[PDB]
């Protein structure tokens, strides 16, 4: 199937799409065109949000449907490096430590099963929340890389 | 279908307007111009940066040193593939008197249809050898629709008659409807029908290479190239 | 970890692997390095045949472990896809075999996926969740491939 | 312990044939090898390749090659690969600094007793003149190298906490003290820390086209040490100048 999308500026752009193609890799094949990063893309079909997980079928998106790229109070968190390269995140409270080491590899390329995160000399656990640790507007998280090998 | 989806529908979100567009309002046309494989690959991927996208464009380049530097873009108003087969069919009936016989020879035995009268009309003006007509007739929405849901008609009717797996699966393979995808097996048929040779080249996000995908026989001298990105079809120009 | 690996000739091989690969990880392993098909590989370790689908944790494979390529079963049913142009394609199946897992070995030699493929025998269309047996697929019977790729 | 069939070197039967599991020291796999050209080390573990996987690998193989050095050392998976390949690449750097010999002999006196350290300053006392051949044979000696890694190692347990956080917290995790355990990658950037040298760790990733470099203990400064992480297990590269 053929869609439309239009983008911030008002420019208009055919791609060249599947049914089962999901939102997130829609939003690669408008950066692969017009050059915008996923991280910045919100879409829009007849007034619904597209989160990332759904694919277009879902949202029965078909042939001339048209997705609109529009303007997203996210929580902004530091991640330090063992060298101390700072990385920025935008998080909610909600969020658990999956989400956030997600976040970290979408920045760095390091999956997260390969990822460490400590705050307040403590380790972070995955399933728990950023609120179960006090982590607030501001805080700074550390990152330890595992990528173990012998 | 509901208004918000609808092309050209108007609505607000977040204190916002938003307006669907549509083929007519874009002027897409059911066939575009020429146009050189590089252009259309920097129209596409000129921000590439995802392995499936890398894989697109490195095999649109490599389908053009093979089959020709131009192609047609299509319209993906869910006849694409018998737009594109139409596109490609007439390159190949321009000045070939005896191959435009054979067609009119099929369509006359199709069960009634709007669009054979003009098709059949179309046609004739081919069997000169006229590049000029060929452009105007291409550059025609409406000639080129008629052409398109013509194919449609005729492998829903004459296809069945090869046996299987046409006769088993001709309406899951090419709906009756207008605007409804039709699988490739599709081409493969018509090609034994009217005794033509067209390569598929259906590109791949999961493999480096494209597939060949030859009808009627995984050897032979391709007379049609259509290429296949995505659930979508374009026409190569092939080059002599 | 860096494991062993000795094929049907006797020569040894070195893998550097991690815990988490997959038995299938494995054989694109040893194809890259070594040239063999994953679909002739059959590998045991300790004794204990190897699934496709489990990984290396499971088995207990650790550093210095050796795996060894053996030879495939005796009594197994080989049968035939011809595509529409024709081409038979050769594979080895078992009748437990399912029709998805048919498509995936088909995937393997002419990498089209198999949402993408339609299988018929006796001009019937074959169901993704029934055996060969389910069917009454027996050995060389041959089945037809058509492609879907579907476009508009 | 592990049962008989799993163990190296071990002799079972299998539908009426007879298998030998094999062992480093069957295989006479040294702990670290001569010098290899990276494009024979290349053709050796990828000249069939064509998982995406191993592609991405070997690619990336090359543009190391490119950056930092046509050659390296394979490293024995004995599980001590990490110290091994850092030790390896450790010396050379020791080859002819009797500075960084005095800085590295001065620590391995502070720490608790272990066997290998006699044995480690005895070699590294031989490298305070520029000696290729010295260096050649050291590299060669199974019972030497694996001295000099077990010693990194213990190195690495003792003085790692003592740089603060994250190394005293998760030093046993990072570093486990049992011969043959994995070690994780910030043992390199500590050890950088502690010795005042800098390192590029090459990060050889399958998801990704191109690698990543892990640089310490800053994300700037000119790399002492090259070391090659490629899947659970690392390589020295032999840096050029």
């Amino acid at each position: 199937m053929q869609i439309f999308v239009k983008t911030l500026t008002g420019k208009t752009i055919t791609l060249e799409v599947e049914p089962s193609d999901t939102i997130e890799n829609v939003k690669a094949k408008i950066q692969d065109k017009e050059g915008i990063p996923p991280d910045q893309q919100r879409l829009i079909f007849a007034g619904k949000q597209l989160e990332d997980g759904r694919t277009l079928s879902d949202y029965n998106i078909q042939k001339e449907s048209t997705l609109h790229l529009v303007l997203r109070g996210g929580m902004q968190i530091f991640v330090k490096t063992l060298t101390g390269k700072t990385i920025t995140l935008e998080v909610e409270p909600s969020d658990t430590i999956e989400n956030v080491k997600a976040k970290i590899q979408d920045k760095e390329g390091i999956p997260p099963d390969q990822q460490r995160l400590i705050f307040a000399g403590k380790q972070l656990e995955d399933g728990r929340t950023l609120s179960d640790y006090n982590i607030q507007k501001e805080s700074t998280l550390h990152l330890v890389l595992r990528l173990r090998g012998g | 279908l509901p208004v918000k989806e609808r092309p050209d529908a108007i609505y607000t979100f977040e204190g916002k307007t938003y307006e669907n567009t549509s083929f007519s309002k874009t002027g897409i046309p059911i066939v575009g111009q020429p146009l050189k494989m590089e252009a259309y690959v920097h129209k596409e991927y000129t921000h590439v940066t995802s392995l499936e996208g890398k894989r697109f464009k490195s095999q649109l380049e490599e389908a053009a040193k093979i089959y020709g530097e131009q192609l047609h873009e299509i319209q993906g108003d869910g006849n694409a593939l018998t737009t594109a087969f139409a596109t490609s069919f007439l390159y190949l009936l321009n000045g070939n008197a005896t191959l435009i016989a054979t067609f009119d020879n099929i369509l006359i035995g199709l069960d009634a249809h709007k669009n054979i009268p003009p098709v059949r009309q179309t046609i004739e003006k081919l069997k000169v050898k006229n590049d000029l007509e060929l452009k105007q007739i291409l550059a025609s929405n409406e000639t080129m629709f008629a052409f398109s849901s013509v194919i449609r008609h005729l492998a829903r009717q004459k296809l069945p008659e090869l046996g299987e797996p046409f006769s088993l699966l001709i309406d899951e393979m090419v709906p009756e409807e207008d605007g409804k995808e039709i699988e490739i097996a599709c081409i493969g048929g018509l090609c034994q029908l009217l005794n033509i040779c067209a390569d598929v080249i259906y590109l791949r996000k999961d493999y480096d290479t494209f597939k060949i995908e030859r009808y009627p026989n995984e050897t032979g001298k391709p007379d049609l190239v259509i290429l296949r990105k995505a659930a979508h079809f374009l026409s190569i120009i092939l080059d002599s």
